[PDB]
RNA sequence: GCGAUGUGUG
DNA sequence: TGAATCTCTTCCAGCACACATCGGGACGTACT
DNA sequence: AGTACGTCCCGGAAGAGATTCA
């Protein structure tokens, strides 16, 4: 459902750190269960976290923010 | 897991530890049952099982009963992977000359030794003799000597004697020698003696010395004692289909040395005699020599039948080994190959692919989704699925395909793009669908090319893909700013169609409201396409800040035109499409539209671009009939009349006016001007002739035949290939590069003579045979300079520093070539950028420039702008991020590592196919010859004169007497933009302070002569010529007249050969003409072998030129050219006769004029002036004994030798030389290279450097060493109160700064592998990673991108 | 084969054409390929192809008059040593058909309609070469052998 | 023709090359130049590591496909562990370090 | 299940 | 005497395919 | 009878002569 990442880049400047952050969130999506955060489209893990990123509510911050949390939970 | 490699010499004993025995018998196998022989090169009990956990004699088949070795055969049990790992030695019973270390030129032996080679060999190969220590003798310890002479030596001497032959003799050599003498010995050598040549070697043998010592080796320990054996493994015995095998040649080569050892074994116990025990010995070194490297010692020893055999050697370097052929690159699992279409319904962030081929790529995912959905409990019975090819399968293959983007690859993979990314759309046939666009990116017409494909199996890498490698990402090539999805032939056909206006045809000039219904009028035909109409349309400008405002009008245009306006996306201005779209038009089109609206409104458009144009082009039906080619009726009127000329020229030669050759050059021009009126004529009668009625009478309008139509469109050929159809096709020239004297009469319409064609044939062949050669050459260019920048990572985000190079725009007087908005866009700001209305901060001094900032530049009309550049940033080990300026592709800042390294190499290489061959090279040659003859300014300005001591002629003009006049172009501020030379007493066109324009010429003169010219007015008489013994009078018939030739003293009659002649202008009467001012007269002493004109008894104005002086002059510069100038240029190859500059500044003078390179001396204003330099009179000069010149200032004349460049003006100033030479070569041909990369080159091309001085450093001064260490080095060091060093960088060719990088696992993947692997090993060089080669290799990640972060994280972490 | 014998006008032309091509049809030209291989990057591409031999001859043609520029002497000598006809003179010849024939005589690197087109190097001017109002002018063609009388001498 | 996952080559666990014998494709030097230029880093990683020399993290990866856990550990590429072996015969040593 | 040489394709 | 200028001789010449052939002979025997 | 099994094998560029202004 994903044509361009150019929004993603708008959102994080780095272009590179937006692929080990969509990598990392998608691992999880993949094996850490930990269903996403938008209505899928019968799309892969990959898009859903490209996707997840341009609606501008996930990043590397926010990762390890979740990451410690549950840690300590 | 680990870290840095380390590489070293080979002790024997760490070779013992390695092994885990020896063979002893050279049989290979039984080849009666399969089973290896007992120890030898197979040997179990040395080396281990065949087939996993089983012995050798049959006792354990089990897993329980691993590790414990067998005692009936007695061999160890475990995984095959041992049968591997393990590795042999032999214990030879004589020692061996590693013939690495003996011959690499230079041998480490020798140096370590001095000694010849050529001796060191004749005593390897047994024909000679060394002493070891002869003790209180006649004779020296390194001394040799032959049979007759050691005979009669032993009997001189009957035992306190000691000399030897051979590898013992070697050894014992190295071993007795100390490594510290050597080196006190050596610096007192290098301390007292002054021979250049020896300091060199000397040197060298110091380095050699000083870094052994600083390793833990020892020197004998490049004589082989242990010989070790490769696994067997990897020297595989192949079982071929028969009772054969097919050997490796490292098989037979073991083989012959182990029954060498052998049978010098068996020799030595039996004390058989001493000749027979020295060619054993001999043929063993020589086969120990085959071993390593077969054919670098005499005659190679050959293997099948006649080809030399392959060799250790062979297996590293050369193109086919194992770095070339296995790991910069090697086979990939998850791939595929097909011939590639079209299938223009693609929206291009997809591609066709194979729908069999799929099925067999993605198997692994459809074993797992299917046993996901269980319908297979076992692997074996999904692979049994699929064979089957049930339906549920193919549901599965869509699902798993439905966002997994694959690669796309094609074989001659030049650069970035050449490979790219898409989703595929499964497709029925077997072969590619290729979106239309990205042909030209992949250079890929579709004669039959085949394209490969991968598939990234991880979801990291799928989202690589979907990143950084999916074509939406990729509209502009990191080479230039150009576009890269310009659309082609067929689609530019059809717009071009689908907007023009005929003068009349259905629908003629009514009024549409819509566009929508202009295409419904177009469907039912009830309206011609293309016609005059007025229509109302909509447009949308956003000049709010960012929204955007709707207007609409009504507008007189043609009703296709609408039809594709319907498209537009809502940003762009209506006035884009107006006019005709062609090529060239659309490609502004698209691109503007990218500018102005982003990307994803751009790919949309262009995918509707596409469709559109297929769709229109095709419903117009634009064809090609041969009625479509108007033969000019005048054409042959035209060439009859050349007839004709050509008849009257050969009248004329025939009756003797002219030789053949002026015949040959006047036929020539004039069929050449004949040809060209035929091209008008032509294309006259094509673009024009359509002419009709309008509903008044008559009316000439653009055409419609579909040729014309093809050219003007610019979907393929032009005005020269529409000639060559219609007209005449011109000239041809024959190998020879001359041009034959007959033209082509007739076209391709009409038919070809022979002759005719036979010619052409050469004509062309020539080229189509050129293009092998070129590409060959043009690729090795190419991973040459990829492996000088392998290396090199855009690492830190500032280096916050205040320093960089200068850019002025390149001028031809007049108009300029290279707008400074061209040249600078991209870049980033050195300096603040003054206001031209003096001290006033126009431009921030460390910001982008962006294409605003330039256009205010331009608004302010700058002259130069000082900007930083890669050449020079402060980074280590990369290079910071502000210097690299704009990554094209991507208008913002350069991302945090994107590494421009390779980007660069690639855009520096791709056009090499697109250059010439061999011609001469022109660039600095041109202007060259225009300011022999008289000066150039540049701009307006006033006019400045520096050292003016002149008259004025008779004309009013004036001319120079004083031999240092400095030219200064005032600008409307007050500086000086030029600062010419001024040669002596030129003809001044104008005057100081004059106010002129820009592109004028203010002076004159003879280009090629020292003048004479006069000081005063009045009469000349020949005051001290001495007449007919100095002077000599020659007439020339041609001139026919005679003239007064100055003799110099080897020339002039011996009688008063020191006898000077003169000229002193007298009076009406022949006195004094006193100088006004000065108390002597005017008398001007001759040089000889001058000429001289005037006669005596003449009346002249002051400022008259007296007589003359031929000045040789040679430009030939006839070695360069295109391609290999290129080469040259990135390999500092000293040209073949330098131009010489200066030394250091100050005043100068002659010395002793010995014949020869006689002498110029040199003085400091006040420094010490310690210099000298002898330089050959032959050469010619542009210098006087007075002058004081500049450092770095050009003596000679010449090429540019880049090292003495460097040495002396200045790291920018190299630089800028190497960029100028490169871009003039590419422009000569033009090719747009934005500078930026071969920036980056060249900082490589100097990434070293030597000393001066240590200070408190930990360095020896002969010392060569990369600049970035010793920078890192004596900053801290300068930070503590310690003293730092001196150095001086020194310019590399790119196939040496390869060689001595830091890393050495590149250089031995590149180019050659013994002489790097070699030094290495006696450097003992530990060598970090850091480079992508190098972790290519290692196969871990790449520290470049989201590997830069890895590396990052992990240098952090540590 | 050759002789660097110069006028001036045409020394002043070739400067003018030097400056012509190598500074206005050179770039027009660069342009022009330039945006024809805005990446089409054909060897096919006859456009390109013609475009670059076009460039090839003006290359070849501007280091011909490049290298003349370098050797080429200049003699613009006034009117003063008449009689003669060694150089640059206005001469008509006539035959015993009286073929008039009238011409200056200038350099090789000018053979052209424009002014004067006969050579030096030419046999005839071999000929022509030091004579007087009245002599008896005589070549050898590859045809043979011929022969003139002079009736003019001119300079400027 | 295509490959997915076939034969090894003996001396070097690698791919085979052609189509009669049922081997892959060949991702050249300059390709590996051009996945550079491209930030694209664990492509090439992957695509040097798993997809041809390490037989262990062969392995691994493909049972890991099996499970769709998408992932892969480099180990090491057995062909460079060639090299070594084969310089390692030539007379001169060469070591990896610790960390 | 290797390497040589050749032919052809881009 | 020694710093320049010839002159043998090692090293490299694009990428990716496809297909094809061919791969020791020689010298001497205990037998087959 | 005749042999399948034995051993047996053009450009560049940089170095070491080598030649010539001292
Ligand atoms: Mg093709
Ligand atoms: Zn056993
Ligand atoms: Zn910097």
């Amino acid at each position: 459902a994903r044509v361009t990442v150019q929004d993603a880049v708008e959102k994080i400047g780095n272009r590179f750190d937006l692929v080990l952050v969509a990598a990392r969130r998608a691992r999880q999506m993949q094996v850490g269960g930990k269903d996403p955060l938008v209505p899928e489209e019968n799309d892969k893990t990959t898009v859903i976290a490209l996707r997840e990123i341009e609606e501008g509510l996930i990043n590397n911050q926010i990762l390890d923010v979740r990451e410690r949390q549950e840690q300590q939970e | 897991e680990f870290d840095a490699i380390k590489i070293a010499l080979a002790s024997p004993d760490m070779i013992r530890s390695w092994s885990f025995g020896e063979v002893k018998k050279p049989e290979t196998i039984n080849y009666r049952t399969f089973k290896p022989e007992r120890d030898g090169l197979f040997c179990a009990r040395i080396f281990g099982p065949v087939k996993d956990y089983e012995c050798l004699c049959g006792k354990y088949k089990r897993l329980k009963h691993r590790g414990v070795i067998c005692e009936k055969c007695g061999v160890e049990v475990t995984q095959t992977k041992v049968r591997r790992e393990r590795m042999g030695h032999i214990e030879l019973a004589s020692p061996t000359a590693h013939i690495w270390f003996l011959k690499s030129l230079p041998s480490r032996i020798g140096l370590l030794l001095d000694m010849p080679l050529r001796d060191i060999e004749r005593v390897l190969y047994f024909e000679s003799y060394v002493v070891i220590e002869g003790g209180m003798t006649n004779l020296e310890r390194q001394q040799i000597l032959t049979e007759e002479q050691y005979l009669d030596a032993l009997e001189e001497f009957g035992d306190e004697f000691d000399a030897k032959m051979g590898a013992e003799a070697i050894q014992a050599l190295l071993k007795s020698m100390d490594l510290e003498q050597e080196c006190e010995q050596l610096r007192e050598e290098l301390n007292e003696t002054n021979s250049e040549t020896k300091r060199k070697k000397l040197t060298k043998r110091i380095k050699l010395l000083e870094a052994f010592v600083q390793s833990g080796n020892k020197p004998e320990w490049m004589i082989l004692t242990v010989l070790p054996v490769l696994p067997p493994d990897l020297r595989p015995l192949v079982p071929l289909d028969g009772g054969r095998f097919a050997t490796s040649d490292l098989n037979d080569l073991y083989r012959r040395v182990i029954n060498r050892n052998n049978r010098l074994k068996r020799l030595l116990d039996l004390a058989a005699p001493d000749i027979i025990v020295r060619n054993e010995k001999r043929m063993l070194q020589e086969a120990v020599d085959a071993l390593l490297d077969n054919g670098r010692r005499g005659r190679a020893i050959t293997g099948s039948n006649k080809r030399p055999l392959k060799s250790l050697a062979d297996m590293i370097k050369g193109k086919q080994g194992r770095f070339r052929q296995n790991l910069l690159g090697k086979r990939v699992d998850y791939s595929g190959r097909s011939v590639i279409t079209v299938g223009p319904y693609l929206r291009l962030h997809q591609c066709g692919l194979p729908k069999k081929m799929a099925l067999e790529l993605f198997k692994p995912f459809i074993y797992g989704k299917l046993e996901l959905r269980g319908l297979a409990t076992t692997i074996k019975a999904a692979k049994k699925m699929v064979e089957r090819e049930e339906a549920v399968v193919w549901d599965i293959l869509d699902e798993v395909i439905r966002e997994h983007p694959v690669l796309l690859n094609r074989a001659p993979t030049l650069h970035r793009l050449g490979i790219q990314a898409f989703e595929p759309v499964l497709i029925e046939g077997k072969a590619i669908q290729l979106h239309p666009l990205v042909c030209a990116a992949y250079n890929a017409d579709f004669d039959g090319d085949q394209m490969a494909v991968h598939v990234p199996l991880t979801l990291e890498a799928q989202l690589e893909a979907r990143a950084l490698m999916m074509s939406t990402n990729n509209i502009l090539s990191p080479a230039n700013g150009e576009p890269i999805i310009v659309p082609s032939q067929d689609v530019v056909l059809g717009l071009y169609y689908m907007t023009r206006d005929c003068v009349n045809a259905k629908g003629e000039g009514m009024v549409l409201t819509g566009p929508k219904e202009a295409e419904r009028l177009y469907r039912s035909g009830l309206a011609s396409l293309h016609a005059r109409v007025k229509v109302r349309i909509t447009e949308y400008e956003k000049d709010a800040n960012g929204e955007l405002v709707a207007k609409t009008s009504l507008k007189d245009t043609t009703v296709g035109r609408a039809i594709l306006w319907m498209i537009v996306p809502k940003g762009l201005p209506y006035s884009i499409v107006n006019q005709a779209l062609g090529k060239k038009a659309i490609s502004k089109m698209l691109n503007t539209c990218y500018r102005i609206l982003g990307l994803k409104p751009t790919v949309i458009f262009a995918d509707q671009i596409m469709y559109t144009g297929f769709a229109y082009a095709a419903r117009s039906g634009a064809s090609v009939g041969i009625d479509d080619m108007v033969i000019p009726e005048k054409k042959h009127e035209i060439i009859s009349e050349a007839e004709a000329e050509v008849a009257e020229i050969q009248e004329q030669f025939q009756s003797g006016l002219v030789t053949a050759g002026e015949r040959y050059n006047k036929v020539i021009d004039i069929w050449a001007a004949a040809n060209d009126r035929v091209s008008k004529a032509m294309m006259d009668n094509l673009q024009t002739e359509t002419v009709i009625n309008r509903d008044g009478q008559e009316e000439k309008q653009v055409s419609f035949n579909s040729i014309y139509m093809m050219a003007d469109s610019g979907a393929r050929g032009s005005a020269a290939q529409i000639r060559q159809l219609a007209g005449m096709r011109g000239l041809m020239a024959k190998p020879d590069g001359s041009i034959i004297e007959t033209p082509i009469t007739a076209n391709f319409r009409e038919g070809l003579n022979v002759l005719q064609y036979f010619i052409s044939t050469h004509g062309a062949r020539k080229g189509l045979a050129d293009t092998a050669l070129k590409t060959a050459n043009s690729g090795y260019l190419t991973r040459r300079l990829v492996d000088v920048a392998q290396d090199l990572v855009v690492t830190e985000d500032d280096c916050g520093t205040h320093e960089g190079i200068m850019m002025t725009p390149v001028i031809e007087g007049g108009d300029v070539k290279e707008p400074l908005r061209d040249r600078v866009l991209g870049r980033v700001t050195a300096e603040d950028v003054l206001k031209p209305g003096t001290a006033d901060i126009l431009v921030p001094r460390n910001t982008l420039l962006h294409e605003q900032w330039c256009d205010l530049l331009e608004e302010n009309s700058v002259d130069a702008v000082k900007v930083r550049s890669v050449v020079s940033c402060d980074t280590d080990f990369g290079v910071c991020a502000h210097c690299y300026g704009r990554d094209l592709a991507r208008g913002h800042i350069i991302n945090k590592g994107e590494a421009i390294g390779v980007i660069a190499a690639q855009s520096i290489g791709e056009p090499g196919t697109q250059l010439t061959m061999r011609t001469f090279h022109i660039g600095g040659a041109a202007s060259r010859a225009a300011a022999e003859s008289s000066i150039q300014v540049k701009n307006k300005g006033s006019i400045k004169l520096s050292n003016v001591k002149s008259v004025v002629n008779s004309s009013g003009k004036l001319v120079i007497t004083s031999r240092n006049t400095e030219l200064k172009l005032i600008d409307e501020f007050g500086r000086t933009k030029e600062s010419y030379k001024v040669p002596y007493g030129a003809v001044l066109a104008k005057g100081d302070g004059e106010q002129v324009a820009g592109g004028e010429t203010v002076a004159n003169w003879d280009p090629h002569t020292m003048p004479v010219i006069t000081e005063v007015s009045g009469f000349v008489r020949f005051t001290d010529m001495i007449d007919g013994q100095t002077i000599t009078r020659q007439t020339d018939e041609l001139t026919g007249l005679s003239s007064l030739v100055v003799l110099d003293s080897a020339e002039r009659t011996a009688g008063g050969k020191d006898l000077r002649p003169a000229l002193k202008i007298v009076d009406a009467q022949g006195n004094d003409v006193l100088i006004p001012g000065t108390d002597m007269p005017a008398q001007y002493f001759l040089p000889g072998k001058a000429i001289v004109q005037l006669e005596d008894g003449v009346q002249i104005s002051s400022g008259d030129t007296l007589a003359r002086i031929p000045q040789e002059s040679g430009g030939t510069k006839d070695i360069t050219g295109g391609l290999p100038r290129v080469a040259d240029l990135f390999e500092a190859r000293r040209p073949k006769e330098p131009a010489i500059l200066a030394e250091i500044s100050g005043i100068v003078s002659f010395g002793k004029e010995t014949k020869g390179k006689r002498r110029l001396v040199i003085t400091p204003v006040d420094g010490s002036d310690p210099y000298e330099e002898m330089i050959p009179k032959w050469r010619q000069l542009n210098v006087f004994e007075g002058e004081r010149v500049e450092r770095g200032d050009v003596i000679s004349d010449g090429p540019e030798a880049p090292h003495d460049i460097l040495r002396l003006r200045g790291v920018h100033a190299v630089t800028r030389y190497i960029v100028n030479e490169v871009q003039d070569v590419y422009r000569l041909q033009g090719v747009k290279i934005n500078d930026k990369h071969i920036e980056v080159i060249v900082r490589q091309m100097l990434r070293k450097a030597t000393i001066v001085n240590a200070g408190s450093s930990d360095f020896l001064e002969g010392e060569q060493v990369e600049y970035s260490r010793v920078k890192i080095a004596n900053r801290e060091l300068e930070a503590n109160g310690k003293v730092g060093a001196t150095y001086s960088r020194d310019l590399l060719g790119i196939t040496k700064a390869s060689l001595a990088t830091e890393s050495f696992i590149s250089a031995a993947s590149f180019q050659e592998t013994t002489r790097v692997l070699t030094e290495a090993a006696v450097a003992g060089k530990r060598d970090e990673l850091r480079g992508l080669k190098e972790n290519v290799i290692v196969g871990r990640l790449i520290p470049a991108g989201t590997g830069y972060a890895y590396h990052q994280d992990r240098m952090r972490r540590r | 084969m050759k002789t660097p014998l110069v006028t001036r006008e045409g020394y002043e032309k070739l400067k003018q054409e030097l400056n012509y091509l190598w500074r206005e049809e050179r770039p027009e030209v660069t342009k022009k390929v330039t945006w024809a291989a805005s990446l089409g990057d054909r060897s096919e591409n006859a456009d390109y192809q013609y475009n670059k031999k076009r460039l090839r001859e003006i290359d070849r043609r501007v280091r011909y008059l490049t290298k003349c520029m370098e050797n080429l002497k200049i003699v613009d000598y006034s009117p003063q040593q008449e009689g003669k006809v060694f150089f640059g003179a206005w001469v008509e010849i006539e035959n015993d058909d009286g073929v008039t024939h009238r011409f200056r005589i200038v350099g090789y690197d000018e053979i052209f309609g424009r002014k004067d087109y006969i050579s030096i190097d030419s046999p005839m001017a071999r000929a022509l070469l030091k004579k007087e109002v009245g002599d008896l002018a005589v070549v050898n063609t590859p045809a043979g052998e011929a022969s003139w009388y002079v009736n003019a001498i001119e300079y400027v | 023709h295509a490959r997915s996952t076939g034969s090894y080559s003996l001396v070097t666990q690698q791919p085979l090359g052609g189509k009669a014998q049922f081997g892959g494709q060949r991702f050249g030097e300059m390709e590996v130049w051009a996945l550079e230029a491209y930030g694209a880093a664990y492509t090439l990683q992957e695509m040097l590591t798993v997809k041809s020399d390490d037989v262990n993290g062969r392995t691994k990866m493909y049972k890991n496909i099996v499970d769709g856990n998408h992932q892969m550990e480099p180990g090491m590429p057995e062909s460079f562990n060639v090299l070594l072996k084969e310089i390692r015969s030539l007379g001169i040593n060469i070591e990896l370090e610790d960390e």
